[PDB]
């Protein structure tokens, strides 16, 4: 345990200067209001995956000022200059339409309807088709569809890069997860009956909080994992109750047509950021799980040298313990002829 | 290039003793190489009987390339030069 | 030893809310990860009061 | 194992500095000189390939050989399954991960476009097509950026390097 | 960097092979010892061209051994790596001594010491980078790197890369 | 410190034979070499300088009659299944019989729960091996005879169909190399295929 | 060898363009040698260093050790040293044999073990 207070306060002292850089970071952006969910969840960060999850809700809510911030060349591109080009189009007004971003923290922090979806007046294709043809001059948008796809996007977006939403997956994962491994040709080819990665050919369901027991197992997996051979895969039996729960908290209880509209496109960017959502939380929870396995094995190897190198030297009799004994040793090695 | 047409071959129509006995050692050593044998074999047993009962027959797939003096090469299947 | 661990760390004198916050912070997860003994010696050493 | 069709290089006393291969100088040897001699012996230039004509090529050729192991009846993976061997099919895969995670243009026609313009223009006829081949693969969008990645272009004062470089991003699929 | 060769190769058969798929069976031959092969002075030679309709001439009986040998002329694509020559790349793997990058068949090692200084390794991190303020490059990330030396192997080719100079690192 | 510490007989044995006693136990079949047969018993030595015996019950099948002496010699190794192991004397004994020394296949002991293992998985990648094991290979024949002409049913009957009544044709048949298919005019276009049973055949391509 | 940075004075290097460095009279163990790498595990030499040696193991995978490390080379009598395929037809030293599945490769026996 003194072993691991000294691995912990290393590990603190290198995560101390992350949390720094963002407490920086955050300062010089200098919001006029202070974002909440900035607040609730540095207060409450402990991982440096949680402060990854920060620094990536902070760039993107702030990508413009983050640029600024930047500047204040090497012309790498912008991944966000696409969703700064939606910012500053004319069709922003209608991706507020569609959800209260402050309303919809509020709903997903409260897991619980505070504020009800207001569904608007008119259908998705009607408001943007409308502003196309009355904004002819800014809609940098082609097609009423490519507008309608872009807000699609931008909203999946908006939703993958909400912390709560990576917080609750990431959750849900470390805790009701299983282990599923996939079998390559490479795999299906190499893993003979005497090879040591026999012995996970067709493992399925796994249970992530018995791995710990058994390091090696893991270990080995992750082994034949970066050989080419396997594909590790975690999966939740109830991923769709937790998708159901975010839509419903999400989804509008409008029942016309242009709310049904509405709900579907809510429902088709949720299921978009579910998608760039999911392999992130995977590597997340593999990479802990490594560790554990990894400080367990760790502290078994310490334990197993201990026990090889503890012996005291052989006490003759009528003597103390720790009397140095007089040897004699006799050896012909082999024995042949 | 270097090669002769056959329209233009000037070199003898029939098979020197030279090339016979080289045909039939080279055919030999292939058969006991286990090649297929293009001939039927009644009873015969030996490399060189097999080779020569082939090429009373002109079923040796084989081809003589002749060089004349100045490199250039004249190209003669088996099965059409004449053997005695 | 401390020096070898400490080489890559370029800041390492704490703030006294840094330390106290490393002190939580280390607490936390020694809980996290002994939760099975914690939880075997509260179960077992029930009568004496916060021996957590 | 393979040999070249260049043949003979005996012994000699001179000896040059245009030997060692170096893409700044553009000295990338003997076996991949500017000038090169088919089967017949004819006159023939040295062939570079941009990663859109390398990537175009491999698949066109994947795909004829399995249509013809198939009796003349898409994917990557298949495409590269076809093949024999475990290596080969390896070094297949990854020649087809690395062309198509960095495929520039996927169309024929965008790359037919391109090497008719970087091919038939006045500037690019005096352009080593190594020169030719960079340019269309890295993907450079400032003159002075094509300067420092391709040190050979900055000698070559005589082309009309922004117009083609944004041409090329005009081409390219956005 | 890709190109189109005119190679040949020389293939020896055996007698017990002399039948009437002669040519079908040197051709996927020839098909099977070449594609995937690395040599030295080539490099990588990745696919043949016209591969069903290769000439294989006339085999010439070897004297005293039986077999003949062949001379099979064929056009390829074909990679190698230059000195000094910026390609793009994938990244690997993350080390403390360096990282490990792949361009295609070719996997190129770059050390710290052809690294910029403010792109400190990070094995806190997960997974482990070599980070900057800016920067970031861990495994799978996109790099700009330019080829400083290569190593020639027996079938194998080594390369180092550098993103030490203006417009490389992260892309 | 502890006292020192005194080697078992299974610590003993794994630091001389440098076998463990997992990979050396019952239920185990390894390669013994011959080292001296008798009418009663067989002495066999392991790699590991392990001597072994074989009680007659067991060199010889139970059914067979035959002598140990002339079906195994000395030099001739067989493989042979561990009985019981005297792990302090470093003395085994072995089985021959085939119940051990083949049917033991699956000696592992991994649990294959259909909960935890996929079970359907392996046994289909069983099938598709056992198949790609019965695929095999197949060939033209070749027969010299001025009659002979490899052609099928219907170029048999194309060919004989330019020629007058009572021409034969010989061509390969498809119930097998030693089979022979006949195809001789009866009719205008009308012809009959005959097959020929081969007995004592030299060779597949010989007659 | 090594595959790590190493700082040697100038005057200590000479441009050569090609390695071709032999390894013999040195060390204990050659190219194929059979050796016993712990306690446990058994390699076989695959490429020899003026300063370490590679092994591959029984397991398949590839290790660099010093050659101190190395317990000893495993000498094996023809006696010791038996191989025997699935058919039970003992093959010797040298002989080539075909995988029965998987890639169904072919090679000469260079040690047997186990």
């Amino acid at each position: 345990d003194l072993w691991r207070i000294v691995q912990l306060d290393l590990d603190y002292h290198s995560i101390h200067d992350k949390k720094a850089a963002l407490s920086s970071i955050y300062k010089q952006l200098d919001l006029d209001v202070v974002d909440p969910t900035y607040e609730e969840f540095f207060g409450s960060a402990r991982t440096l995956s949680e402060l990854q999850d920060i620094d990536d809700y902070l760039t993107f809510n702030y990508s413009s000022q983050v640029k600024n911030l930047t500047a204040v060349m090497k012309r790498k591109y912008s991944k966000y200059a696409i969703y700064d080009r939606i910012r500053q189009d004319a069709i922003y007004p209608v991706v507020q339409s569609i959800a209260n971003i402050s309303q919809m923290r509020e709903n997903l922090a409260q897991s619980k309807r505070l504020h009800q979806v207001e569904d608007p007046i008119e259908s998705p294709m009607d408001m943007i088709a409308d502003i196309m043809s009355t904004e002819k001059d800014k809609t940098t948008f082609i097609s009423s569809e490519k507008a309608y796809q872009a807000v699609k996007q931008f909203f999946s977006e908006q939703l993958s890069y909400e912390p709560f939403i990576r917080k609750t997956i990431r959750t849900a994962f470390q805790s009701f997860g299983v282990i599923n491994i996939e079998l390559t040709e490479r795999g299906k080819l190499q893993i003979e009956p005497e090879s040591p990665y026999f012995d996970f050919k067709y493992a399925k369901n796994r249970p992530i909080s018995a791995l710990t027991a058994t390091p090696d197992l893991y270990l080995r997996m992750i082994q034949a994992e970066n050989d080419g051979l396997v594909n590790i895969k975690v999966e939740l039996p109830m991923l769709s109750t937790v998708v159901d729960h975010f839509y419903n908290i999400l989804k509008s209880d409008g029942t016309s047509e242009i709310s049904e509209k509405w709900n579907a496109l809510r429902n088709d960017a949720w299921k978009q950021s579910l998608d760039k959502l999911i392999p992130l939380v995977q590597l997340n929870v593999k990479e802990s799980i490594r560790r554990d396995c990894e400080r367990v094995l760790y502290f078994q190897v310490k334990n197993s040298f201990t026990k090889k190198i503890d012996q005291a030297p052989y006490q003759p009799p009528t003597y103390a313990k720790g009397t140095i004994p007089r040897v004699l040793t006799l050896s012909f090695g082999e024995g042949n002829r | 290039e270097l090669a002769i047409l056959k329209e233009e071959r000037t070199t003898t129509p029939y098979l020197t003793k030279y090339e016979r006995a080289r045909i039939l050692g080279t055919r030999a050593l292939q058969i006991s190489m286990n090649a297929p044998v293009l001939v039927d074999i009644e009873g015969e047993t030996d490399p060189l009987q097999i080779a020569m009962k082939e090429l009373s027959q002109r079923k040796i797939p084989l081809v003589i390339r002749r060089y004349l003096p100045d490199g250039s090469y004249e190209d003669w299947g088996c099965d059409e030069l004449i053997v005695d | 030893r401390f020096q070898a661990y400490r080489k890559s760390i370029k800041n390492y004198k704490l703030s006294d809310v840094d330390y106290s916050n490393e002190r939580d912070w280390i607490v936390e997860q020694l809980k996290l990860e002994k939760r099975d003994f914690l939880q075997h010696l509260t179960q077992a050493h029930s009568s004496v009061a916060h021996l957590e | 194992v393979s040999t070249s069709t260049v043949g003979a290089r005996r012994r000699r006393a001179k000896q040059q500095v245009d030997d060692e291969e170096n893409a700044t100088l553009l000295r990338l040897g003997p076996e991949f000189a500017l000038k090169q001699y088919d089967h017949d012996g004819n006159e023939h230039d040295l062939i570079a390939l941009s990663l859109s004509e390398s990537r175009l090529l491999i698949r066109e050729a994947l795909k004829a050989r399995s249509r013809a192991r198939n009796g003349g009846v898409i994917d990557d993976d298949e495409l590269a399954k076809v093949t024999s061997g475990a290596v080969a099919n390896g070094v297949v895969k990854k020649t087809l991960d690395y062309l198509n995670t960095f495929a520039r243009f996927k169309d024929e026609e965008t790359c037919t476009a391109v090497d008719q313009l970087l091919h038939n223009s006045s500037d690019c006829s005096v352009l080593h097509p190594f020169e030719i081949a960079q340019l269309s693969s890295l993907g450079c969008e400032d003159v002075d950026e094509a300067i420092t990645l391709i040190p050979s272009l900055a000698a070559k004062k005589e082309v009309n390097l922004q117009r083609i470089l944004d041409e090329l991003n005009r081409l390219e699929d956005p | 960097m890709f190109f189109l060769k005119d190679l040949s190769l020389i293939l020896t058969l055996h007698p017990s092979y002399f039948g009437p798929q002669m040519n079908q069976y040197l051709r996927e031959k020839l098909l099977t010892d070449v594609e995937g092969t690395c040599t030295g002075q080539f490099g990588y030679i990745v696919t043949v061209l016209d591969g069903m309709n290769i000439d294989v001439g006339k085999g010439r009986i070897i004297p005293g051994s039986g077999s003949a040998e062949f001379e099979v002329k064929y056009r390829a694509v074909v990679w190698k790596p230059f000195k000094g020559e910026v390609v793009d790349a994938i990244v690997s793997n993350v080390s403390p001594i360096g990282f490990f990058a792949d361009v295609g068949p070719l996997n190129v090692f770059v050390s710290t010491r052809l690294i910029p200084d403010n792109l400190v390794y990070n094995p806190s991190n997960s997974p482990p980078a070599y980070m900057s303020n800016d920067e970031l490059i861990t495994k799978g990330s996109k790099v700009r790197l330019k080829v400083v030396g290569t190593r020639t192997d027996v079938n194998e080719i080594y390369a180092i890369g550098s993103i030490k100079e203006d417009f490389l690192g992260a892309i | 410190r502890r006292d020192f510490h005194i080697l078992n007989e299974a610590e003993i044995f794994q630091l001389l034979t440098r076998e463990t006693v997992d990979s050396f136990r019952k239920g185990m079949v390894i390669p013994v070499y011959v080292r001296k047969v008798e009418s009663s018993y067989m002495s066999v030595s392991t790699q590991s300088l392990i001597a072994g015996n074989i009680q007659r019950q067991d060199i010889l099948e139970p059914n067979d009659r035959r002598d140990p002496r002339e079906v195994y010699s000395v030099g001739q190794t067989v493989r042979a299944c561990i009985l019981d192991v005297d792990y302090y004397n470093f003395k085994c004994q072995l089985s021959l019989l085939r119940q051990f020394t083949e049917n033991q296949v699956a000696g592992l002991n991994v649990n294959r729960n259909p909960k935890f293992w996929d079970i359907e998985s392996e046994n289909r990648d069983r099938q598709e091996e056992i198949d790609k094991q019965r695929e095999e290979s197949r060939e033209s024949r070749v027969i010299k005879h001025p009659f002979f002409h490899n052609m099928k049913s219907k170029e048999a009957e194309d060919y004989l169909a330019a020629r007058p009544v009572g021409d034969v044709v010989i061509r390969p048949s498809s119930k097998g190399s030693n089979h022979i298919t006949i195809s001789w005019k009866v009719a205008p276009q009308l012809y009959q295929h005959i097959d020929v049973l081969e007995e004592n055949k030299d060779d597949a391509n010989a007659i | 060898q090594t595959k790590r940075t190493v700082i040697v004075f100038s005057n200590y290097l000479i441009k050569s363009t090609d390695s071709t460095v032999s390894i013999n009279e040195s060390g204990r163990f050659e190219l194929h040698d059979l050796v016993q790498v712990n306690s446990d595990l058994v390699g076989i030499v695959i490429r020899a260093q003026k300063d370490s040696f590679d092994v591959l193991c029984s397991d398949g995978k590839l290790l660099s050790l010093p050659p101190v490390s190395i317990y000893s080379k495993l000498n094996l009598n023809p006696n010791q040293q038996i191989a025997i395929d699935s058919n039970g037809v003992e093959v010797k030293v040298g002989d080539t044999v075909r995988e029965f599945t998987g890639e169904r490769r072919q090679g000469t026996i260079l040690h047997v073990y186990r």
